[PDB]
């Protein structure tokens, strides 16, 4: 499903994101926790306060992760694999909140990239970020 | 909760016919079976290890039989469940961390067990009043999250 | 996603099934227009009347192509391959209406099907049906 | 629909800065693009066949704005979304066979238009209050659905 032209996309647009991947992915957990806020139901052992360094420290590995996706686009399923596992026995978070937090990852993009966030660019995003969940429920059921 | 007379009529007959305890023990040990994420909810209650000792397990029946009695009292309601639900719904979400998705979750496969049970009687039309119903129940669950 | 025994599981159901494949795609089709009125917004061509032979018509491809994937599970992306293209490129169905369908064609078979519709092959089927959805809807972007 | 006067000041604010046509024009055709299934509702549209022509295409930045215009008007009575989109909403069941899932797909994309539009002064709490718009606005079209 991902195209090379969709694989050009997000390298050059995550490669602008740089060593900002951390904040952003803070940024993207805090629009999430105000605009659905059924998904805070998965975090009642954290404090979800503007600048809370829980929710800094969980975006920043959540960032850390997709850098990892990026950087193995062609070979996702093995480089989440720990990740799928974790998600599908331990966490057991609904499929349908993956939608929401990529939402407000594009938002997030959406509002720090003025000129990579083009269509295009925006289409490819969205598409590789659904594969990403994609892969990240793949061992549920 | 906005149902015709008709709609209302055909919920409350199928429903004298069911047998309460059994059907909220089989909804909810397919509920687990079928969404096996919703057991993170109930390792406390011992063996869920295959769908045999799920489906066998008292503290999944138990519990089943809690939630349909809820359900069923709440089919009395059925022009005040938001008011009916409310306390339960501030339950679920300040002190059991349930995520909505679930209510929704049940909602089809309550709606799978009565077309099991019932099969040729449980008819199109009267599957299309019971789906307002589980919607209108889990939308009523879900109103006072925040 | 379907293991081995989900595959024992389905081919056992839809051999049950039989020659009422044809029937039981029309009654889903019918319990999905009552149930979730927004679909009939893909049929305005249709006589959606109860019976009429469109839908009749209808549910009898439906559950041929189904039929189809039970026989090839193990190889279904090329086996609905004119019809990934057809509903991609042509039809081109909101995705989310595939889970609607499913759940009624769910319902048609635990209302004809008392013996069979245990909890494991109540699992296997739903995860079947989220397969041939997943392929249908695989070449939309 | 009820909205703290924090979120609605948020959203009113924020409104006065819009410029509907430019924006209709940008939310539609990124739909037609992130979402090209929606363009079967455009066929005499023309050539929609690359992003650079859906953007470019006037038809697509016409509807566009005639969407938004419309949507702009939601905003000034959003105490009552229901009664003011009811006859738009006869009109995309009846005549268009409009999917109202496409509202939805709208809502997405018009919030992340106005992130793009106006980065950091479109906080965590502006967007989220615009959540619960776009979510109203879409209930409101799909309300009179039969
Ligand atoms: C793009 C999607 C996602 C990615 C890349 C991702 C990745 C991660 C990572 C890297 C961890 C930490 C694992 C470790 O400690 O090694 C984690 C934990 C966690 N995730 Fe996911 N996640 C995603 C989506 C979600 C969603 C949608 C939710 C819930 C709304 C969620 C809920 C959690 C929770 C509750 C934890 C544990 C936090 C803790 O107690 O430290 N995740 N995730
Ligand atoms: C029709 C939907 C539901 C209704 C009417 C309902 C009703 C109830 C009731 C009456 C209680 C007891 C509260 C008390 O002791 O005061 C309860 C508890 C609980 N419910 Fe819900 N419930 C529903 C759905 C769900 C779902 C889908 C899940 C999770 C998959 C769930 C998880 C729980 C948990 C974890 C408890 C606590 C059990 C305990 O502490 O022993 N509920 N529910
Ligand atoms: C399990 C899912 C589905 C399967 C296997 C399936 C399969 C098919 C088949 C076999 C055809 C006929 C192709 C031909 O012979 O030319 C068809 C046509 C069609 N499908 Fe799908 N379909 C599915 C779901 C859906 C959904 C969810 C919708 C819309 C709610 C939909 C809407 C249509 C429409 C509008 C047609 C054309 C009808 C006509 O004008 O004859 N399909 N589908
Ligand atoms: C906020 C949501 C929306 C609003 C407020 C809105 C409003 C309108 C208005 C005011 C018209 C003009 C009708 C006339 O000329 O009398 C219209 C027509 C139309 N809309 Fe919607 N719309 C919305 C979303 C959508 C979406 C998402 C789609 C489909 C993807 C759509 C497809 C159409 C079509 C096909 C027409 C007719 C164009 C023509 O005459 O060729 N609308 N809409």
């Amino acid at each position: 499903m991902l195209s090379p032209a969709d694989k050009t996309n997000v390298k050059a647009a995550w490669g602008k994101v740089g060593a900002h991947a951390g904040e952003y992915g803070a940024e993207a957990l805090e629009r999430m926790f105000l605009s659905f806020p059924t998904t805070k139901t998965y975090f009642p052992h954290f404090d979800l306060s503007h600048g809370s360094a829980q929710v800094k420290g969980h975006g920043k590995k959540v960032a850390d992760a997709l850098t990892n996706a990026v950087a193995h686009v062609d070979d996702m399923p093995n480089a989440l694999s720990a990740l799928s596992d974790l998600h599908a026995h331990k966490l057991r978070v609904d499929p349908v909140n993956f939608k929401l937090l990529s939402h407000c990852l594009l938002v997030t993009l959406a509002a720090h990239l003025p000129a990579e966030f083009t269509p295009a660019v925006h289409a490819s995003l969205d598409k590789f970020l659904a594969s990403v969940s994609t892969v990240l429920t793949s061992k549920y059921r | 909760m906005h149902l015709t007379p008709e709609e209302k009529s055909a919920v409350t007959a199928l429903w004298g016919k069911v047998n309460v305890d059994e059907v909220g023990g089989e909804a909810l040990g397919r509920l687990l079976v079928v969404y096996p994420w919703t057991q993170r909810f109930f390792e406390s209650f011992g063996d869920l290890s295959t769908p045999d000792a799920v489906m066998g397990n008292p503290k999944v029946k138990a519990h089943g039989k809690k939630v349909l009695g809820a359900f069923s009292d709440g089919l009395a309601h059925l022009d005040n469940l938001k008011g009916t639900f409310a306390t339960l719904s501030e339950l679920h979400c300040d002190k059991l961390h349930v995520d909505p998705e679930n209510f929704r979750l049940l909602g089809k496969v309550l709606v799978c067990v009565l077309a099991h049970h019932f099969g040729k009687e449980f008819t199109p039309p009267v599957q299309a009043a019971y789906q307002k119903v589980v919607a209108g129940v889990a939308n009523a669950l879900a109103h006072k999250y925040h």
